[PDB]
């Protein structure tokens, strides 16, 4: 770290032996799935005899 | 070859993507300068 090298934006210290390609990229994936089932079943028998 | 002087006198940032570096086009990626900046 003789010459005291930086990156060209300023944000880090390198050593004199480096150089930094600045690709300053990001990748975001965001998947969300929502699966609702409702089944309701109802019955009602009634027999009279008289 | 620092800019670090020039830094220290105007506080502003370098700009960052300079051209004189060389190009693998087969795996298109950067390397080492070709020519000198000062």
């Amino acid at each position: 770290y003789t010459n005291c090298k930086t990156t060209e934006d300023g944000q880090y210290i390198i050593p004199d032996e480096v150089y930094t390609i600045p690709q300053k990229e990001s990748n975001l994936e965001m998947n969300s799935e929502v699966l609702e089932s409702w089944m309701n079943y109802q019955s009602t028998t009634s027999l009279s005899i008289n | 070859t620092g800019f670090q002087i020039c830094k220290n006198a105007l506080k502003l940032p370098v700009l960052e993507v300079l051209p004189g570096g060389g190009w693998d086009n087969l795996r298109n990626v950067d390397m080492g300068r070709v020519m000198d900046l000062t």
